């Protein structure tokens, strides 16, 4: 996260670190004890992924850490056959052994279709993730967070040459300075409405990072929230 | 009453002084101590309880004051006198989480998986030691990040 700030341990009970080929290549968000969520573009064919719940400082072994192994990775049906690789850029990771829910391992709330959009347009949201602190300068050793203002279509559409699909939305500071960068994808974009915090879009992509005229573009969770609902059912 | 023989010199007992005959506010105050609690012991006692013949209908709870009075309406009713019905668009329908109209015209609240609807029919209380979306370190045990 470029231009953000360091998060306090325990401040993000759903923020998950995704280790795989090379590690810390993506983040994720706990939907519930068994299944986490992340962006489809993190699923590299043939690699084994380990979710690192409860992680904080990468240089040290936090006693809260709870690793798991992905046994199934279900990207959204209509993800990318060979077209815009960030459309339904979302996927569900099914951990083998359930995590131990606690102060440091708590799921995020999934609102229905309506309310998710409602909480999105409230204006601001938190984006947390372990990644590049400088636009291609170094990765996040200690979990970082930033508050990013939802950026309207009219402006988004103009800043990018890329067809900003319905499936997504823009968000970021108008001037160059703060934004999510490489090594953040799949992370969360949450909007807290009076204490309780909900998911409003998975953190997907962006042309470079921290440069004016550009905004980070995220996945409109509102679109697949229901898919998530049916996909993670326990009973 | 303050009329016997050295009855100030005794600790006030408002059982005694106040609603025998009728007490003063000071008599009532030194005996109450917390004087929030005196202000309202108060507005009920006399000046014609503006809450006269309960204005707020639809089960509304009228709460009188010195001068004015207001109304607590529980659920499904809006307006200073709970006359108007709560519709899901004016102030979230009074529900703390999700509300939808249905089967008629009045609201109906709900909560996300993990929480349950409180007895007021508008609030959400957990139903799992670890409900979705709550920063746990700050809360535990019963604190807040100041």
């Amino acid at each position: 996260i470029v231009g953000g700030e360091n998060a306090k341990p325990g401040q993000f009970p759903w923020q998950v670190l995704l280790n795989g080929k090379i590690d810390a290549f993506c983040g994720g968000s706990i939907i519930n004890e068994k299944w986490v969520v992340t962006a489809a573009h993190c699923i590299e064919p043939g690699v084994k992924i380990t979710v690192v719940a409860g992680e904080y400082n990468t240089e040290e072994t936090e006693p809260t850490e709870q690793r798991r192994n992905v046994i199934r990775a279900i990207p959204h049906h209509s993800y990318n056959a060979t077209v815009n690789k960030y459309s339904h850029d979302i996927a569900l990771l099914e951990l083998d052994e359930p995590l131990t829910l606690n102060s440091y391992v708590t799921p995020i709330c999934i609102a229905d279709k309506e309310y998710t959009n409602i909480f999105l347009k409230f204006g601001s949201g938190y984006v947390s993730g372990w990644g590049r602190v400088f636009n291609r300068g170094r990765s996040a050793t200690i979990l970082q967070y930033l508050k990013v203002p939802l950026v309207d279509r009219a402006t988004c559409l103009r800043s990018t040459k890329f067809t900003i699909y319905s499936n997504m939305f823009c968000a970021g500071f108008h001037e160059g300075g703060k934004d999510s960068c490489q090594g953040d994808s799949g992370g969360p974009h949450v909007t807290e409405v009076e204490g309780t915090s909900f998911l409003t879009g998975i953190i997907s992509w962006g042309e470079e990072c921290a440069v004016k005229g550009k905004y980070g573009i995220y996945t409109k969770v509102s679109r697949y929230v229901n898919w998530i609902k049916e996909k993670t059912k326990l009973t | 009453y303050n009329s016997g023989k050295l009855e100030e010199f005794v600790r006030g007992n408002l059982e005694r002084e106040c609603i025998e005959e009728k007490c003063s506010f000071e008599e009532a105050r030194e005996v109450f101590e917390n004087t929030e609690k005196t202000n309202e012991f108060w507005k009920q006692y006399v000046d014609g309880d503006q809450c006269e013949p309960n204005p707020c209908l639809n089960g509304g709870l009228c709460k009188d004051d010195i001068n004015s009075y207001e109304c607590w309406c529980q659920v499904g009713f809006e307006g200073k006198n709970c006359e108007l019905d709560a519709t899901c668009n004016i102030k979230n329908g009074r529900c703390k989480q999700f509300c939808k109209t249905g089967a008629d015209s009045k609201v109906l609240c709900s909560c996300t998986t993990g929480y349950r609807l409180a007895p007021d029919q508008k609030s959400c209380k957990p139903a799992v030691p670890f409900p979705c979306g709550r920063v746990s370190v700050s809360h535990s045990p019963t604190t807040l990040t100041r």
